């Protein structure tokens, strides 16, 4: 099959640049154009541009110009040919430049369909932009009234957080919700599991935050008063 | 350029509904795309040139159209088709459109829960309020200190579809330095929902059990 | 009654058996000679649909002239992917020669006499032949070479103008001359001289025409946003030397008509390299140093290949730049007029 694997997640500081490459691999690297389009959250979709790998040539979206550049580059092996990365120059970042970038192509299967019937997706290269710098969460209980429990994750940077209890052995009335920006530049966001009022004497709950960025792990107990 | 609306946003879907939406584009005589995206992954391209199905897709995706106007069509919806939706033309792109499971019933349910001693201590409080499910999505959660009415200090969490039960869940957490959490006493969550004969308040008092 | 078909064709042509040339070598053995006396019976009352988009004869051009520049054209090192071939690299005799293609028993070529025809739609006028006209070989990138100028007017061909991937070719009615020259005497350097006042008058109607297929907007044209030196430049070959020249002066949107001082002879930097990009889409190949003497290549300008640079629009204005890179559509420019049907 055909495959499009993009390089790794991307944070940028403001006024900086970024170069994401997208390796190919099950067809032949000439015969196809790629395009690099960007996941705008809450935004749709923008095509940035499209490369012929024939000779490189580009055409770049009229909203883009003077900040995009892209480039081919095929295999080196003689034993894996055909294959090659695609790379995607980003210049002079800012707010709006904050979305998931992909790479696609084209599927091979008609002639009069026009060149822009993406069937080919990459995994996908998530990119955030801000003057914010990797930082670890703290753990602050959401302890359960006297008359559910969880745990807020508030002040980190960048996403993402994972969410588990009891190392994975309570999944069911879990509800980890998605993270919101704070005016600070710090994400945040709020977990929590609804159990038995009658084991909150007798069973340990224990929310397991992963952030694998800044490289933090918390182990946290929650319990009333 | 051409515009492309992709109206309505959202329909609720009960298991073997069908679904008929319009991609009414600003200039005909072209044609469309369509693709399936579960949010935290990739786009699946379903329906490619106005009306032909792409490798490997069941023929339950059923796309035509003609002129500006286009339709996608499911026939008996499944578990994983619950996603987003939108249409292409050329390098002029669509907005959306999301779909939902159906009842679901109308009433939220409310938790509250105060700010930690441990978080006093780095000089911030954060009220957070919990709601399960609440269907329809018009929610209008009012906080209240001491009687006063707040607003433009809280921030809302939405959606997360459990294809087990279908249910909802909502926060909205309140943001106070420690300063002004010891200047008041009272903190109340009001959750005004249209499934609610009257509006439902979730309270407690600072320093109490 | 006759149907739309594909089959293979056979090559004509008037090349010399004593002839060293590259063209008339391949001619002699891959060809037979032209027909004395071509045929063409006008159809009446019959009117057809063409397309040089998808048409076969191009595919075929395509497959020949490969052949011979396979045959002929072979570099001292060529890579073969991830190591290299080490072949045998004398200097040679280089200028294409027309190549009629023919079509064999049970078929026949049809062509369109419409002199406005744009390529895609139906013609009114078409007429059965049995050999296509002279066409030259001529590879080249931004700028078609020695070949068909328009029946009447400029006219602007493209398989989808809304679709910005899709090349430009712009066909002229007026050609104008471009004399390349590398003099005798840094041996690399050459340049190509082109009359300017012929050439902006010719790029005012282009245009002028252009601005009819987009909405009565201005035009502007730009240098390329990048790629390889052969689709960035004006690359093509004379007397077997790989030429390269940037056209940034000949597309001059100042100077266009307007503010009225830009006449003159205007020159391009042109070099010649001996490291190329094969457009058989092989890689990289070295050739030796070029040869003694005044190479002078003095062409026809019959063409322009642009691709509009598409995004958001906002504003009224389209960019384009010029550049080629598919050498298919070479052969488009001149095939365009003809199909092969079967004979019922
Ligand atoms: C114009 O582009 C559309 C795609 O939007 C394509 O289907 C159509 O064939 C193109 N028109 C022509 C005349 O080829
Ligand atoms: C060529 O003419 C046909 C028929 O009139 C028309 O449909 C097509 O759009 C034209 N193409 C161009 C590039 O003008
Ligand atoms: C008929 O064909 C001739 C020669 O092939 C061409 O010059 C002429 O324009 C055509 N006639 C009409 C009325 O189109
Ligand atoms: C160059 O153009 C002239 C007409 O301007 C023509 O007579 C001549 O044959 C052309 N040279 C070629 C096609 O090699
Ligand atoms: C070339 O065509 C243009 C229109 O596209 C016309 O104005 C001009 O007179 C033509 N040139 C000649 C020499 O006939
Ligand atoms: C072309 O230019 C060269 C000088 O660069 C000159 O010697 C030659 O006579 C010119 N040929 C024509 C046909 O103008
Ligand atoms: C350029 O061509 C024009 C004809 O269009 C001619 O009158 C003029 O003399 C030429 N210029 C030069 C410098 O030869
Ligand atoms: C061509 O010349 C222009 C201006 O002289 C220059 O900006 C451009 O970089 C050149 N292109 C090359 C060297 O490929
Ligand atoms: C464009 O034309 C003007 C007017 O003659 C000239 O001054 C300028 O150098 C030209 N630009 C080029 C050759 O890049
Ligand atoms: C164009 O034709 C002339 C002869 O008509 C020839 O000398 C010249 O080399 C040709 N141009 C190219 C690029 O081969």
């Amino acid at each position: 099959e055909v495959q499009l694997v993009e390089s790794g997640p991307v944070m940028r500081k403001p006024g900086s640049s970024m170069k994401i490459s997208c390796a190919t691999s099950g067809y032949n690297f000439r015969d196809f154009s790629i395009h690099w389009v960007r996941f705008n959250r809450r935004y749709g979709f923008e095509w940035i541009g499209w490369i012929k790998p024939m000779w490189g040539a580009v055409n770049y979206a009229r909203q883009l110009q003077g900040r995009v550049s892209m480039s081919r580059l095929f295999s080196q092996d003689l034993y894996y040919p055909d294959r090659g990365t695609a790379y995607l120059e980003f210049s002079g970042l800012t707010s709006a430049d904050t979305a998931d970038y992909f790479c696609v192509r084209r599927g091979s299967s008609c002639p009069h369909c026009g060149d822009f019937h993406f069937e080919h997706w990459g995994q996908g290269t998530a990119v955030v932009v801000s003057a914010a710098s990797t930082k670890g969460p703290s753990v602050f209980p959401l302890a359960p009234s006297s008359k559910a429990l969880g745990c807020l994750v508030k002040d980190y940077f960048p996403e993402p957080v994972t969410v588990s209890w009891n190392s994975g052995a309570l999944t069911s009335g879990v509800h980890t919700f998605p993270a919101v920006l704070q005016s600070s530049g710090l994400y945040s966001l709020s977990s929590v599991v609804t159990v038995p009022s009658s084991s909150l004497g007798t069973q340990t709950y224990i929310c397991n935050v992963n952030h694998k960025p800044s490289n933090t792990k918390v182990d946290k107990k929650v319990e009333p008063k | 350029e051409i515009v492309l609306t992709q109206s309505p946003a959202t329909l609720s879907l009960s298991p073997g509904e069908r679904a008929t939406l319009s991609c009414r584009a600003s200039q005909g005589g072209n044609s469309l795309n369509w693709y399936q995206k579960r949010r935290g992954q990739t786009p699946r391209l379903l329906i490619y040139d106005t009306s032909r199905r792409a490798s490997d897709i069941p023929e339950k995706f059923v796309g035509s159209g003609s002129g500006t106007d286009f339709s996608l069509t499911i026939t008996k919806v499944g578990p994983e088709d619950f996603a987003v939706y939108y249409c292409q033309q050329f390098e002029f792109f669509g907005l959306g459109t999301t779909l939902e499971i159906n009842r679901t019933v109308a009433a939220p349910s409310v938790f509250i829960f105060p700010p930690s001693d441990e978080q006093l201590k780095s000089g911030t409080a954060s009220v957070v309020c919990l709601l399960n499910n609440f269907y329809p999505r018009e929610a209008k959660v009012q906080w209240k200190v001491d009687n006063a009415l707040q607003s433009g200090n809280s921030q809302e969490s939405v959606t997360e579809q459990d294809s087990k039960d279908s249910t909802y869940s909502l926060s909205s957490t309140l943001t106070l330095s420690k300063a002004d959490y010891e200047k008041h006493k009272v903190y109340a969550c009001e959750v005004t929902h249209q499934g609610l004969s009257s509006p439902v308040t979730k309270s407690f008092n600072r320093g109490e059990c | 009654v006759w149907k739309d078909a594909d089959t293979t064709l056979f090559c004509a042509s008037d090349a010399k058996a004593h002839e060293t040339e590259v063209h008339n070598v391949w001619a002699t053995h891959a060809c037979v000679p032209t027909d004395p006396n071509p045929q063409e019976i006008h159809l009446e009352n019959v009117t057809e649909n063409f397309n040089m988009w998808k048409n076969n004869m191009v595919e075929q051009m395509q497959e020949d002239v490969i052949s011979l520049w396979d045959q002929s054209l072979q570099p001292c090192v060529k890579l073969t992917g991830g190591s290299v071939i080490k072949q045998a690299c004398p200097k040679i005799s280089f200028d294409p020669i027309p190549i009629h293609y023919c079509t064999p028993a049970g078929y026949v070529i049809l062509k369109c006499n419409d002199k406005n025809f744009n390529g895609t739609g139906p013609c009114k006028n078409v007429s059965s032949v049995q050999c296509t006209h002279g066409i030259k070989p001529v590879v080249s990138t931004q700028l078609l070479l020695n070949g068909s100028l328009a029946e009447e007017e400029i006219i602007i061909r493209s398989e989808n103008l809304t679709n910005n991937a899709k090349t430009i070719i712009v066909h002229l009615n007026k050609s104008v001359e471009i004399n390349c020259t590398r003099p005798s005497n840094d041996i690399r350097k050459a340049y190509c001289e082109i009359n300017g006042t012929k050439w902006n008058k010719v790029l005012k109607q282009v245009t002028e025409k252009l601005k009819e297929h987009f909405n009565n907007k201005t035009i502007i044209f730009q240098p390329p946003s990048g790629g390889d030196l052969e689709i960035t430049m004006h690359h093509f070959n004379c007397r077997g030397e790989f030429f390269y020249c940037n056209t940034t002066q000949l597309f001059n949107n100042t100077c266009i008509g307007n503010m009225k001082g830009c006449n003159g002879t205007i020159t391009l930097p042109c070099k010649i390299k001996q490291i190329i990009n094969m457009w058989q889409g092989t890689g990289q190949a070295m050739y030796a140093p070029p040869i003694d003497g005044k190479i002078n290549c003095v062409s026809n300008i019959t063409g322009i290949l642009l691709t509009r640079d598409g995004g958001a629009n906002n504003t009224s204005n389209e960019t384009f730049r010029p550049g080629g890179g598919n050498i298919k559509d070479n052969w488009r420019s001149e095939l365009y007029k003809y199909k092969v049907v079967q004979i019922e």
